[PDB]
C-alpha cells in the first residue's frame, strides 16, 4: 500500500548512515543504475573521487584500556556512545563530516565532498571541542581518560571499496600521515603538521612541539515494493549482522559480551609500494585493491563462513571476526570449533591472494594476518547513524599482532596456539614480540617454517 | 551538468593500450601515430644515444669470449678515452669525441664486436645514429622525423596521448615494458578497447636487459601468455604486432643466426598456405615471421574461449608507410571491437 514509503524512509536512513549527506542525496536520483545494478562484470565497479585541500582529524581515546577494565559490557557502549553522539553534535557545529570509528579512535574530513577554504580553522576548532567535550565527560562521569588529537591537511581520494560492510572513507599518503601524527600527538593538545600550519594563518597559540625523540605544531587553544524492502533489507545486513537486526527491533541500543570470540587483522604489507601517485591520483592502484577487496568479501559469501563477520576494513587492513553467532552450545558441536573455521578463513584468504598474484603480473600482494581470541564487546553506536563495532582486549592485541606481524604468515597469539595446537595445525614458535599494552608476549607463526629457514 | 554530453563523447573513444615487453617500440609507435596525426631536448637526447651506443660497443669489446681487439691498435688511446667518459652525466660532447667515435666506427674489429651484438645488451638505433650523426658533427641541425623516431628514449609510467582520426578520438596510453614497469600496466586496465601487443621479432637472439638470461623472445612469450588469461582482460581484443621486420629480414638473410638454435620447434616448422607475403620476399624470412606468428598464435588459440580474438599483423614501426596501412586496418578491427558491448 503507502507503506512503501515508509520502507523507503528506512532505506534512506541506512544510506544516510553509510555516506555523507551530499552523496547520499546524490545516489537519490538513481539515474546511474548501477548500484542498482549491484543490488540485484570484469572489474568490480566502485567510485572515488580524488579530492585536493582537505583536512583530516584523527583523535584516540588516551588510556582506554584503563577505562574499559571493569564496565558491564553495556556500561562500556552507553558512555561510548554518549562521547561519540557529544562528537556528533560537535561536527554540526562545526560543519565537518565525520568518517569512521576505528575501535577507540574517532576522526573527521573537513569537507571533502562540499570543498571549503576556512577547511582549516574547521577542522581544529572541532579538534579544540572535542578536547573540550573529553574534558568535561571526565568530570561528569569521572572517567581518567583525556583523548589525543592529530591534524594533517591535504589531498586525499574519498570513496568506497568493498562489497561487505562498505563505507565511504579516506585514503592517501595523508591519511596515514594524520594517522601516525596523532600517534605521535601528545594527550589533550591537538598535534598538527606542517601542511596545516602553513596555512594556519596563526589565528591560533601557535605552538612549536617537537616530538620528544617535517616540523609537526602543537595547539591547545587560542507488487513494485518487493524491489524496496529488498534493496533496504540488504542495505541493512550491510551495515549491522542479523542477530543485531534482530535485537535492534524491540531495543533502542544494542551491547553484548563475548567472553570467547576471535579476530583477525590481515593487512597488506607492500600495498604502500604499490601505489604510485604519479598518475591521475593514482586511483587506479585503488580500483585493484577494490578488485581484491571484493574476493574477500567474496569468500565470506561461502557456506562454511556464515559465522564469520567482516567487521570493517580500514584501508588496505582487513578486519574480521567469529563468535557472534555462537549463542547455544550444541552437543554433537564442540565450543570452540569457530576458531577452526575462522582460522581456516585465514588460511583461505592468504591463498585467495595468491590467485591474486596470479592475475598480477611480475608483482605480488603480501599480507600479513594476526590472529587473537578471548573476551570482546560488540556493539552499536548511533542512532540515525547505525554503525556496528566491537572493542575489548582482543581487538587491540591481534591489531598489534598484525603490525608486529610477519607477510605471508599467520601470527597467531599464544592461547591460540594453546587452543589450535591440538586441531592438527602445526605452528613455529617466533620468538617474543614486544606488544605495545602487553610488553613481552609469546608467539607462534602458523606455516612450518614456509620459506627456507 | 554539462557532464551527459562528456560522458557521451568519452563513450565515443577508442580507448588504444599500448603492451609488450621493453625496447620493443610502444615509444616508437606512438611517436608515428603523433607523426601522421599532429623543445631542443630531442637533439641532446639523441646525442645521449649515440653515447651510450659507442660506450656500450666499446666496453663489450673486453667481455666476449674473445675479447676484441681492434684492427688498429694504434688507436687504443682513443679506446680509452670512451673508457673515461663512461659515466659523465653532464657532458659538452666535444668534436673531439665526435672524431673519436667515428675513427671507431671505422676500423673493422669495432665492426666484428658490433655484429656480435646479441651476446650483450645494446640499443638497436646504434648502427643508424652513428653514421646519420658524423653529418651533423655541426651544432646548426635539427634531425628529420626519421631521427626523431628512431631516437631511443625510456618509458617510465603511463604516457596517455590523444589524437583524432576523420571525426573518431582515439586515447591511447604507452607503456613501459620493463620488468620493473609492468606493476604500472594493471593500472590501465580499465575499460580498454584495444591492446596493441608490439613485439620485437629481430629480438629472438637476444637476451633482456633484466637479468641478460632469459631469451628476449621467450621472455615476449611468456608476457603475452600473462596477459592474454588476465582476468581483467579475457573480454579485450589483442591487436598483436610484431615490430622490428627490417631488423628481422637483415637478420635472416645475414645467415650467421640460426633460430633453430635458439628455438627447437623451427627445423620440424613448415611454411603455411595462408602466407600473404608483398613480391620479393624471401621464402626463408617469410617462413620465420609466420613461424613467429604461429608461436604467439598458439597462445591464442588453447585458451580464451572466444571471448576475445587476437588478430596479429606485421610492421616496421620506423616505415611511416607501414604504421599507415597496418593502423588503417587496425582503425577497421577496432571499429569493429569497440562497439562489441
Ligand atoms: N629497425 C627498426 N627499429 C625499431 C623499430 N621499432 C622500434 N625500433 C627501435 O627499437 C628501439 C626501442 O624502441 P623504443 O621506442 O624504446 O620502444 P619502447 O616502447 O619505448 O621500449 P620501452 O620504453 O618500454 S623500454 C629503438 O632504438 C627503436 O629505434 C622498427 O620497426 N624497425
Ligand atoms: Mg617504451
Amino acid at each position: 500500500g503507502k507503506d512503501l514509503e515508509v520502507e523507503k524512509a528506512l532505506k534512506e536512513r541506512m544510506i544516510h548512515s553509510v555516506m555523507p549527506r551530499i552523496i547520499a542525496d546524490d545516489l537519490m536520483k538513481q539515474g546511474d543504475e548501477e548500484s542498482e545494478n549491484s543490488v540485484k562484470i570484469a572489474f568490480r565497479p566502485f567510485k572515488m573521487q580524488q579530492i585536493e585541500e582537505v583536512s583530516i582529524l584523527f583523535a584516540d581515546i588516551v588510556g582506554f584500556t584503563k577505562m574499559s577494565a571493569n564496565k558491564s559490557a553495556h556500561a562500556l557502549v552507553g558512555l561510548l556512545n554518549d562521547l561519540f553522539g557529544r562528537f556528533d553534535r560537535l561536527c554540526e557545529e562545526t560543519k565537518c563530516e565525520k568518517i569512521s570509528t576505528l575501535g577507540d579512535c574517532y576522526y573527521c574530513v573537513a569537507g571533502c565532498p562540499e570543498p571549503r577554504a576556512d577547511h582549516a580553522y574547521c577542522c581544529i576548532e572541532m579538534g579544540l571541542g572535542m578536547i573540550r567535550a573529553i574534558e568535561q565527560f571526565c568530570q561528569e562521569k569521572k572517567e581518567m581518560v583525556n583523548m589525543r588529537v592529530g591534524v594533517h591537511t591535504g589531498t586525499v581520494l574519498c570513496g568506497i571499496l568493498g562489497m561487505r560492510r562498505f563505507k565511504f572513507d579516506v585514503w592517501s599518503n595523508d591519511v596515514n600521515l594524520a594517522n601516525l601524527m596523532e600517534q605521535l600527538g601528545v594527550a589533550g593538545k591537538v598535534h598538527i603538521s606542517e601542511a596545516t600550519a602553513k596555512y594556519l594563518d596563526d589565528r591560533y597559540e601557535m605552538e612549536d612541539g617537537k616530538v620528544t625523540e617535517l616540523k609537526t605544531y602543537l595547539i591547545a587553544g587560542q507488487t513494485k515494493i518487493q524491489s524496496m524492502r529488498d534493496q533496504a533489507d540488504w542495505l541493512l545486513r550491510n551495515i549491522i549482522p542479523y542477530h543485531v537486526a534482530e535485537q535492534l527491533k524491540v531495543s533502542q541500543t544494542y551491547s553484548k559480551n563475548h567472553d570467547s570470540g576471535g579476530v583477525i587483522f590481515a593487512s597488506i604489507v607492500n600495498f604502500s609500494e604499490f601505489y604510485e601517485e604519479n598518475y591521475e591520483g593514482g586511483k587506479e592502484c585503488y580500483r585493484v585493491l577494490n578488485e581484491l577487496i571484493g574476493d574477500f568479501d567474496e569468500l565470506l559469501s561461502k557456506p562454511d563462513y556464515s559465522s564469520i563477520e567482516k567487521i570493517k576494513t580500514i584501508g588496505a587492513t582487513y578486519m574480521a571476526a567469529s563468535g557472534l553467532n555462537a549463542t547455544q552450545c550444541r552437543d554433537g558441536s564442540h565450543p570452540q570449533e569457530h576458531l577452526q573455521i575462522l582460522f581456516e578463513f585465514a588460511k583461505e584468504m592468504m591463498r585467495v591472494v595468491d590467485d591474486f598474484n596470479n592475475n598480477m603480473l611480475w608483482f605480488n600482494f603480501k599480507l600479513r594476518v594476526g590472529f587473537n581470541h578471548g573476551p570482546l564487546t560488540a556493539g552499536v553506536i548511533g542512532t540515525t547513524k547505525l554503525l556496528y563495532d566491537i572493542w575489548g582486549d582482543t581487538v587491540n592485541i591481534a591489531s598489534r599482532m598484525d603490525t608486529t606481524g610477519v607477510e605471508c604468515r599467520i601470527q597467531v597469539s599464544e592461547e591460540s596456539y594453546r587452543v589450535l595446537s591440538k586441531m592438527g595445525y602445526e605452528f613455529d614458535y617466533r620468538g617474543t614480540v614486544n606488544v605495545k599494552g602487553k610488553g613481552q608476549m609469546k608467539t607462534y607463526l602458523y606455516p612450518k617454517c614456509t620459506d627456507s629457514g | 551538468k554539462q557532464l551527459q554530453k562528456d560522458k557521451q563523447v568519452y563513450r565515443a573513444t577508442h580507448r588504444l593500450l599500448l603492451l609488450g615487453a621493453g625496447e620493443s617500440g610502444k615509444s616508437t609507435i606512438v611517436k608515428q601515430m603523433r607523426i601522421l596525426h599532429v623543445k631542443a631536448t630531442k637533439v641532446q637526447d639523441i646525442k645521449n644515444n649515440l653515447k651510450e651506443a659507442i660506450e656500450t660497443i666499446v666496453a663489450a669489446m673486453s667481455n666476449l669470449v674473445p675479447p676484441v681487439e681492434l684492427a688498429n691498435p694504434e688507436n687504443q688511446f682513443r679506446v680509452d678515452y670512451i673508457l673515461s667518459v663512461m659515466n659523465v652525466p653532464d657532458f659538452d660532447f666535444p668534436p673531439e669525441f665526435y672524431e673519436h667515435a667515428k675513427a671507431l666506427w671505422e676500423d673493422e674489429g669495432v665492426r666484428a664486436c658490433y655484429e656480435r651484438s646479441n651476446e650483450y645488451q645494446l640499443i638497436d638505433c646504434a648502427q643508424y645514429f652513428l653514421d646519420k650523426i658524423d653529418v651533423i658533427k655541426q651544432d646548426d641541425y635539427v634531425p628529420s622525423d626519421q631521427d626523431l623516431l628512431r631516437c631511443r628514449v625510456l618509458t617510465s609510467g603511463i604516457f596517455e596521448t590523444k589524437f583524432q582520426v576523420d571525426k573518431v578520438n582515439f586515447h591511447m596510453f604507452d607503456v613501459g615494458g620493463q620488468r620493473d614497469e609492468r606493476r604500472k600496466w594493471i593500472q590501465c586496465f580499465n575499460d580498454v578497447t584495444a591492446i596493441i601487443f608490439v613485439v620485437a621479432s629481430s629480438s629472438y637472439n637476444m637476451v633482456i636487459r633484466e637479468d641478460n638470461q632469459t631469451n628476449r623472445l621467450q621472455e615476449a612469450l611468456n608476457l603475452f601468455k600473462s596477459i592474454w588469461n588476465n582476468r581483467w582482460l579475457r573480454t579485450i581484443s589483442v591487436i598483436l604486432f610484431l615490430n622490428k621486420q627490417d631488423l628481422l629480414a637483415e637478420k635472416v638473410l645475414a645467415g650467421k643466426s640460426k633460430i633453430e638454435d635458439y628455438f627447437p620447434e623451427f627445423a620440424r616448422y613448415t611454411t603455411p598456405e595462408d602466407a600473404t607475403p608483398e613480391p620479393g620476399e624471401d621464402p626463408r624470412v617469410t617462413r620465420a615471421k609466420y613461424f613467429i606468428r604461429d608461436e604467439f598464435l598458439r597462445i591464442s588459440t588453447a585458451s580464451g574461449d572466444g571471448r576475445h580474438y587476437c588478430y596479429p599483423h606485421f610492421t616496421c614501426a620506423v616505415d611511416t608507410e607501414n604504421i599507415r596501412r597496418v593502423f588503417n586496418d587496425c582503425r577497421d578491427i577496432i571499429q569493429r571491437m569497440h562497439l562489441r558491448q
